[PDB]
């Protein structure tokens, strides 16, 4: 799954 | 160039509008990013996380209670509406218009946009931590214990509510703890939603990025897909647009001003 | 009364609210109204064109003027007041609480914010009246008719469309085929007795009245707010007219409606 803000 | 944009808009038949928090900001909604964006002693980054919730729901719920209450005085700006109206106006003629939004304040819903994708979920939706149910909730206060808590001042004492008295699952066969049905830092987006969006974008023949830019999350997950098919993309935001290297359709300045002319 | 939270406790208690809107609210949405000092249309102000004679004597021209006004709404959105109202009306109704708008405006902006129990007392731009048989239907067609298509340009210089009357909008119930006019009140035209009776009823029922983007002391707000205030029902003004210290009613709330009102009604 896609993190919010790509992890940041 | 404006009238260039207008002739795609004329021709175009499946439009997909991505909204950032620029539009929310234009309605007076706070958004807790950088320059002066704190709540009491913390920025969003501290509170909008699963651990913060595990570790202090009283506090997290205060934060979120406050955000729910502020919407009571905060109305949809002219963009929110031009969209809603354009969606409706176009649909009449069998023309498709969908909103894809990083915002969670239901302001599109209130302007009356219908085919909408809330990709961060919503403030006015609740998820039971026990059974997992997702129901809408616009109660003010969401529960007695929070009644007029969540005040935004650095100094404010913490409501310090016992967890049993935070909002709970009304299906009392469970009575689990509810959380805001919102995507937090370090949580994945709903694959179901992205598939639907991915479909929707692939169908689109004109894309609008509004109150944000193509180059940053979340727009940047999508704009490529559509741009890569040669579909024109148009930004409407406050980001400045350097000399010499102006994009094919940047529309600098507040959405509320820029957009309704564009969409009429 | 400057004081906010005082007002809020009537609002809490109150069960039939009646909100009167002036053109202040329309102005706050960018809507032009052609009286104000610099606001002409080609060679004339509203006063010249918004009359029965002007219509009898040059419908081509009047219809141009009105065609243009209809089209400008296409870019002009409801401001936060228009909505707070609509939302408050809806939110209150849920709890069996009554909310009605009484409005001097003719731009359907309340309708578009989604207010329902509304009284357009000057009629509306987007309603048509047959001169022959008298029929009243809504009309949002753009253009209202082919002959006016992209006419009505506002520049002093602009040539007149000069349309022959048979090609101006007509009664499509061809049992008649009369000429249509805008279903609006013009200068020197009295208000619909039907509507006033309904309003008179509505006001008599109300236990809180709001005057918005106008003031109690001037026509036509002054036909209403006094009647109800005089029975001790509280009246609250929300406007940008200074209306000097003595002319403010119970609660004044000076400054733009869009700012002032949503806090008040939430
Ligand atoms: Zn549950
Ligand atoms: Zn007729």
């Amino acid at each position: 799954x896609v993190l919010x803000e790509y992890g940041v | 160039d404006l009238t260039a944009f207008r002739e795609h808009f004329a021709k175009a038949k499946h439009i997909a509008i991505i909204t950032g928090a620029g539009v929310s900001a234009e309605s007076g909604v706070p958004t807790f990013r950088g320059p002066g964006g704190f709540w009491r002693k913390w920025q969003a980054q501290d509170l909008a996380t699963p651990e913060a919730f595990s570790r202090d729901p009283s506090l997290v719920w205060e934060f979120y209670h406050y955000r729910r209450e502020v919407m009571r005085s905060k109305m949809p700006n002219p963009a929110h509406l031009a969209i809603a109206e354009c969606e409706a106006r176009l649909g009449q003629q069998g023309r498709s218009v969908v909103i894809i939004t990083q915002n969670i304040d239901e302001l599109h819903h209130r302007a009356g946009s219908k085919h909408v994708y809330e990709i961060h979920g919503s403030l006015f939706k609740t998820r039971c931590m026990s059974c997992g149910e997702v129901k809408a909730n616009h109660k003010s206060p969401i529960c007695p214990a929070l009644d007029g808590k969540g005040a935004p001042d650095p100094n404010t004492k913490e409501a310090r509510i016992p967890v049993e008295l935070l909002p709970r699952c009304e299906r009392k066969s469970c009575n689990g703890l509810l959380r805001p049905h919102v995507v937090w830092f370090g949580e994945t987006l709903d694959s179901d939603i992205l598939t639907a969006v991915e479909r929707e974008l692939e169908k689109c023949d004109l894309c609008l990025v509004v109150g944000t830019s193509s180059i940053v999350y979340p727009a940047a997950m999508f704009a490529p897909q559509v741009a890569s098919r040669g579909v024109p993309v148009a930004e409407f935001n406050m980001e400045c647009t350097p000399a010499t290297q102006r994009f094919k359709y940047h529309f600098e300045g507040p959405c509320g001003s820029t957009l309704p002319p564009a969409l009429e």
